[PDB]
């Protein structure tokens, strides 16, 4: 199949900005290149038709350049309504392929986290499991480096990280990583770390607490 | 005004069967290119299967991942398009949309997407655990939402009544193939001795409705 292979994943744009973004095809794909908005919880909405022609009722602010094997999509002036996903797809060739996606979100100052560790609760562990939970609230940009250390091991691969949609109202984020161990494991160690590394802290934070301490 | 309405998505155990449905409404259903396009977190936007105009027999056409698995078909004097799915496996999750192909070009109309869950796991309630503010301002404080099945939970925090600093987190799947989120939310420190938090969790594919009292630990 044709690949499209659309970038950034992930464009950060300030309100009242000209943006744009990429898709690139494998091979030649003509003028066949149309362009898809996806809001949270929503269908995908054919824009952009050929390339550059727009729909009938999409806003102007909206153009499409590109022939051959790279296309750009522009939005002269992002509105709030514009904080979507955008997908390429091309039908130069059967089968019909899609872009991964880029998905345009609010630019606003750097936020660090405010950071809390969580110990496992008396009732999980009567159940024979330990999660620890270590909470990243509201910083931006998305991007934070959360590392755990037990005992000063690092761990790996027995976490999971979740992370929020964007605050409607403030733009950040937040985050949540969870440790899951065993109780026999749990209970062979006694200092549990979480240590966050984020760009709008000065240095990185650490919230750690000795096991069965309170 | 064009609509199409799907319907038939649901939980099925890997190797089962589902059938999916599409009425569409505001064009001439009869001349036009009907398609099913899935998506998943994984792997994106993929077409899935085709089914254009009985003037060209009526020519059926299939995703290399698919094919020999599913089968689509029409009913023009119902407006329907049908996806019928056999052998289901893991990666056929996803949301599938019913869609409008103009002629071998734009996919220029949309439905609103069934979800389809392919697991093995049985359904199950979750189990609640306080997450209690730090006895060392802004408090945290929360409640682990650990080990149900499927999708989705509800939390609410005192009824209702608390909003304004909630974050729920999206759910993950577990290795164990159960989902585990948690719900937070920061106060006033000070607000500690003086208000009880209660979050409410709701399963309802389980009938499992959970008051959880999150206070200090002792």
């Amino acid at each position: 199949d044709i690949l499209l292979t659309q970038s950034p994943a992930i464009l950060s744009v300030s309100p009242g900005e000209r943006v744009s973004f990429s898709c690139r095809a494998s091979q030649f794909v003509g003028s066949s290149i149309h362009w898809y908005q996806q809001r949270t919880n929503g269908s995908p909405r054919l824009l952009i038709k050929y390339a550059s022609e727009s729909m009938s009722g999409i806003p102007s602010r909206f153009s499409g350049s590109g022939s051959g094997t790279d296309f750009t999509l522009s939005i002269n002036t992002v509105e709030s309504e514009d904080i979507a996903d955008y997908y390429c797809q091309q039908s130069h060739s059967w089968p019909f392929t899609f872009g991964s996606g880029t998905n345009l979100e609010v630019k606003r100052t750097v936020a660090a986290p405010s950071v809390f560790i969580f110990p496992p609760s008396d009732e999980q562990l009567k159940s024979g499991t330990a999660s620890v939970v270590c909470l990243l609230n509201n910083f931006y940009p998305r991007e934070a480096k959360v590392q755990w250390k037990v005992d000063n091991a690092l761990q790996s691969g027995n976490s999971q990280e979740s992370v929020t949609e964007q605050d409607s109202k403030d733009s950040t984020y937040s985050l949540s990583s969870t440790l899951t161990l065993s109780k026999a494991d749990y209970e062979k160690h006694k200092v549990y770390a979480c240590e966050v590394t984020h760009q709008g802290l000065s240095s990185p934070v650490t919230k750690s607490f000795n096991r069965g301490e309170c | 005004e064009v609509k199409l309405e799907e319907s038939g998505g649901g939980l099925v155990q890997p190797g089962g069967s589902m059938k999916l449905s599409c009425v569409a409404s505001g064009f001439i259903f009869s001349n036009h290119w009907m398609n099913w396009v899935r998506q998943s977190p994984e792997k994106g936007l993929e077409w899935v299967a085709e089914i254009r105009s009985k003037s060209i027999n009526s020519a059926t056409h299939y995703a290399e991942s698919v094919k020999g698995r599913f089968t689509i078909s029409r009913d023009d004097s119902k407006s329907a398009v049908y996806l019928q799915m056999t052998d289901l496996r893991t990666e056929d999750t996803g949301v599938y949309y019913c869609s409008r192909n103009y002629y071998g070009s734009t996919y220029d109309y949309w439905g609103q997407g069934t979800t389809l869950t392919v697991s093995s796991a049985s359904t199950k309630g979750p189990s609640v655990f306080p997450l209690a503010p730090s006895s060392k301002g802004t408090a945290a404080l929360g409640c682990l939402v650990k080990d149900y099945f499927p999708e989705p939970v509800t939390v609410s925090w005192n009824s209702g009544a608390l909003t304004s600093g909630v974050h729920t987190f999206p759910a993950v799947l577990q290795s164990s193939g159960l989902y585990s989120l948690s719900s937070v939310v920061t106060v006033p420190s000070s607000s500690l001795g003086t208000q009880t938090y209660i979050c409410n969790v709701n399963h309802k594919p389980s009938n499992t409705k959970v008051d959880k009292k999150v206070e200090p630990k002792s």
